[PDB]
């Protein structure tokens, strides 16, 4: 139960905000061009 | 072991804790002659985030306003608070999931993963165990970063940049390549 | 806490890889198998850790060489075990071993003596271990 | 029960009507305009947009006006039992004509015709038309 | 030992609290899924009564196509288990006499439930729709994704709503243009359609389609509301159980520590 | 502490249960003397009930149909029913509201309430504090009214009323005088 | 053990409040992560529990005195902070004592010699407290 639910808890978050920095890093360079190397 | 009127001693003590145990009396006699104290814990190592110190069983008598100024002492205060609260939202997410938070204790997961993450840091002696180079990362840089991740300014960056990072533009470097990367 | 220094070069290039891979897979192992959908990512990283955790199984009295394990990790590593079956590996290992103990005695002699991975034996390697997929078949 | 007119006006989030007897109901029909009171016949029909208009038992005179934009009507005999003939008018959406707005509306339109000017698609082009009908629709109706 | 014991109470208790919070959030969104029906199911009965009028045998034999409605969230009882239990059955029914069967569905609990038996027979599933309140846009899309597939025979599994302690699953053979191109509807010749009937059937079959998955879906959140609330009950009082277990066994230890304790003490002031 | 041929002892003794462990030693050396218990809440006294005797907690061994007859038995054990029947139903409005009840229900609940708010009387020592007098209760009169409250004869009478009154026909005046 | 008898009347009148008050969000703390999803009468307690909660917080080194500590808690438990933003709270209290003791200190001195409230002074008080609040802009 508590190897067990921290577990799940760290692998849920994981999940998600895998997918989420996956977003981020899709929409990243458009929104911050200052950054981007491409003008640079 | 004290400071007088002739001279300073600082000194660094390392007190082992048997089986995780602060309840100890070693310890327990031993929390009560310190200054400044840092609690090291596993479950914090577990997740590769080393220095493994716990920040809501470290203290010091030095955090208060009158000794370091109100932006070091808010600063850090609203630190421990968001560490806490994304400690009480634990069990809600190990037992309902992310999809019942709401869009606030989403963004508090994210800032205190950012703020677990980015606390972390590689040491030069400890190149023999990960192989990266060590930081020295002075005290304004860092309030400086715990502010701007505090006040949502970094909310776009990705959680996995902020980790064995001296600043915060390093962290905007690694996510250039991470994204770079990805394309 | 010794890690790395009691650990040959060889050794270090594939276990490092390994220790990152086994760690992400024990993370997300509780959470998978209540079973939900996941990435292509996500269901890499479970594929890839369950394919080692089969690879580091062992029989009693059985010790392996340290360039056999190089050699079967390095299978283990750059993906030649993620689409076969699981339970199959156990053999996967044993025919490979022979097969480089058969045609392939050169690899192990000089990752013996060089202790090391050059970019020579590493793609001698992999054409060996080409060469073996092809010979032989297995159940994916 | 008696021998009225069942009313069961419908949208998909709200059910303005269940049951409400009434004397005569007005329905926009994709031929025209109509008027169903009891001892219709046995319809359906299909509807393409404007104001329906309600009369109850109890008003005659007062009225209650209803804008929709698409959806049908089933009128449905009376049995012999029950006395009272039954109608539903289904509507994917049944907005009250005080809840309506004529600038926006042509805003829409000019809208729907800037992105209707480049005419490719078949489809498009239909969309475009459509939306004319129903905006200028809309306009006519709204207070 | 005693941080063991300790640290399951604790946990346990944790649960029971977020069970019981769960459990109220549960009856407000079964209160307001309630006014969801109420208001929308008199927009759905009326035109699949009148194609209902036509009778729709389940022997034909052809491209069946199921449609399996299901949840996305888990703590839902076992409702998606006796869906999934059916559409097996019907699957394994229809594939004997050689209907190529076809698989749609909504909710990923369907998808992991199906998978491994029947993955080689899905066609198109949707998923994250109980996110927002269900609209008829929501039915519309998915409609009209049935029919630009359009089979012989559909079948549409779900749960049916009673009341706030009962559910009941049902299979709603639904009409196809197939089926209507091979009846010539003189059960609807009573009734008078304006435009002629050739021109509005094809909508109104479309509407048809989409007021049933539109009832159909509504009537299975409920039943998931309900499940849910049911299910939070149960895990509150066996939590409550566990823990009043995990108290004996707690003052057991606990005494058993002082006592170890005190013996150590004294044998080792006696040995003086 | 016992009775003997020429009189005796009763003893009320105030216990602690360290650690809300009943099977400590001390306590549980102490409950096999015991021969009745009562407990208290701060549960009840919000409600204004005074003696705050929690009547679910609280145990007897005399309770028991051979001592005091066949009728105290039934009428405890009815009351007890009907006290649990209540909290179960107050632990269901609490969600579902009181809308969603049957005849039944409201009438268990009107019972439970009667009876509860009824088991609280006054204390001729609280005088000096209140001027409200005091009421000494004998037992058949307890045992007929709570009868008569629960056959369902006295559900009529308010809630209200059944407070504060050592006697049913005191409850019957206060709800007379109170229409006023 | 003691309780109010421990207390001056102008400090009961508000505790006695105060208490039910926190006791009731006690009663709903849970739900504070669900609240969106509630309905009225539910979410008027978490929210006066929590204004409660951030009026109680105090700085080190900076006590008060009985006066404006029931000045303050009349303020919270009329409702007076309901409406308000909970981090802005930590301001509103320090403005509101200046501001009281710029203006009122009258309301000040009789509560610290009669050690009562009486209608008078508490219609003083809730005339300053809406000239503060007509003077000052808060968030929410």
């Amino acid at each position: 139960s508590v190897k067990f639910m921290d577990q799940k808890r760290s692998g849920e978050e994981t999940v998600y905000f895998k997918k989420e920095d996956e977003a981020l890093l899709r929409n990243l360079l458009a929104n911050h061009p200052e950054y981007d190397p491409k003008y640079s | 072991i004290t400071t007088t009127k002739k001279g300073s001693i600082t000194s660094v003590q390392a007190v082992y804790v048997p089986a995780d145990d602060l309840t100890d009396p070693a310890p327990a006699t031993t929390f009560a002659h310190l200054d400044a104290t840092t609690v090291l814990s596993r479950q914090i190592a577990e997740l590769g985030i080393y220095p493994a110190v716990d920040p809501l069983d470290s203290t010091s008598r030095m955090l208060a306003p009158e000794i370091v100024g109100q932006e070091h002492y808010d600063t850090a205060r609203a630190t421990q608070k968001l560490l806490q609260d994304y400690k009480s939202l634990q069990d809600i997410i190990a037992i309902l999931g992310m999809d019942e938070l709401s869009e606030e204790d989403k963004l508090v997961v994210s800032r205190a993963r950012k703020i677990q993450r980015f606390l972390s840091q590689p040491f030069t002696v400890a190149e023999v165990f990960t192989g990266k180079p060590g930081r020295f990362v002075e005290l304004p840089e860092t309030i400086k970063s715990a502010q701007t991740i505090l006040r949502g300014e970094c909310d776009d960056l990705p959680e996995m940049a902020f980790y064995m990072c001296g600043g915060l533009e390093e962290v905007r470097s690694k996510a250039v390549k991470m994204a770079q990367e990805a394309a | 806490r010794v890690g790395s220094a009691a650990q040959v070069k060889a050794m270090k290039q594939v276990a490092g890889t390994m220790k990152l891979e086994l760690a992400q897979y024990r993370e997300v192992a509780a959470f998978a198998q209540f079973g939900s959908d996941l990435d292509a990512s996500t269901r890499q990283l479970l594929t890839r850790g369950t394919a080692l955790t089969e690879l580091l199984k062992q029989r009693q009295y059985s010790p392996m060489k340290n360039s056999v394990q190089v050699c079967v990790l390095y299978c283990g590593v750059k993906g030649y075990l993620d689409p076969l079956d699981p339970k199959e590996i156990s053999r996967f290992e044993s025919l490979f071993i022979d097969y480089i103990n058969a045609n392939h005695q050169d690899i192990l002699k000089t990752i013996e003596t060089e202790k090391e991975l050059s970019e020579k034996t590493e793609a001698k390697l992999r054409a060996a271990v080409d060469e073996f997929v092809a010979m032989n078949e297995f159940k994916k | 029960f008696k021998n009225q007119l069942l009313l069961t006006l419908s949208s998909p989030s709200e059910a303005i009507y269940v049951r409400t007897p009434v004397r005569s109901v007005t329905v926009p029909g994709s031929e025209g305009a109509m008027t169903m009171t009891n001892g219709h016949s046995q319809t359906v029909a299909r509807l393409k947009a404007g104001e329906i208009i309600v009369r109850k038992g109890e008003t005659g005179d007062e009225v209650e006006r209803f804008f929709l934009s698409d959806g049908f009507v089933l009128f449905k005999s009376p049995e012999d039992d029950s006395g009272c003939c039954t109608a539903e008018v289904l509507g994917v959406e049944v907005v009250p004509v005080s809840m309506l707005d004529k600038e926006s509306a042509a805003t829409a339109l000019q809208e729907l015709l800037q992105q209707g000017a480049g005419a490719t698609d078949e489809w498009t082009k239909a969309r475009t038309l459509l939306g004319q009908e129903l905006l200028s629709s809309v306009i006519r109706a709204a207070p | 030992d005693l941080k063991i014991v300790a640290a399951r109470m604790k946990s346990v208790k944790s649960i029971q609290k977020i069970t019981k919070a769960m459990k109220m959030v549960a009856a407000s969104k079964l209160r307001m899924d309630q006014r969801r029906l109420e208001n929308g199911l008199p927009f759905a009965t009326p035109v699949q009564k009148l194609v209902q009028r036509i009778p729709v045998d389940p022997k034909e034999k052809g491209t069946l196509a199921v449609l399996a409605l299901s949840s996305d969230k888990g703590l839902c009882g076992g409702v998606n288990s006796f869906v999934a239990k059916q559409a097996r059955i019907v699957i394994k029914e229809n594939e004997m006499a050689g209907n190529a069967v076809q698989v749609y569905g909504v909710g990923d609990k369907i998808r992991s439930a199906l998978q491994r038996t029947f993955g080689d027979r899905f066609k198109r599933i949707m998923t994250e729709v109980t996110r927002f309140p269900w609209n008829f846009g929501q039915a519309c899309i998915i409609a009209d994704r049935l029919m630009q597939d359009n089979p012989a025979r559909l079948m549409v599994i779900y749960n049916h709503f009673k009341s706030a302690v009962a559910y009941d699953t049902l299979t709603l053979n639904v009409l196809t243009p197939t089926q209507a191109a091979q009846s010539a509807k003189e059960q609807l010749n009573t009734f008078e359609f304006e435009p002629e009937k050739t021109d509005v059937w094809k909508d109104l079959q479309d509407f048809y389609y989409a007021c049933t998955v539109f009832g159909c879906m509504l009537d299975n959140i409920a039943s998931e509301q309900s499940a849910r609330m049911s299910a939070m009950d149960n895990a509150s009082t066996n939590a409550g159980e566990m823990i009043s277990s995990l108290t004996l066994r707690y003052n057991r230890a606990r005494q058993a520590k002082i006592t170890t304790e005190l013996v150590e003490i004294i044998s080792g002031a006696n040995a003086l």
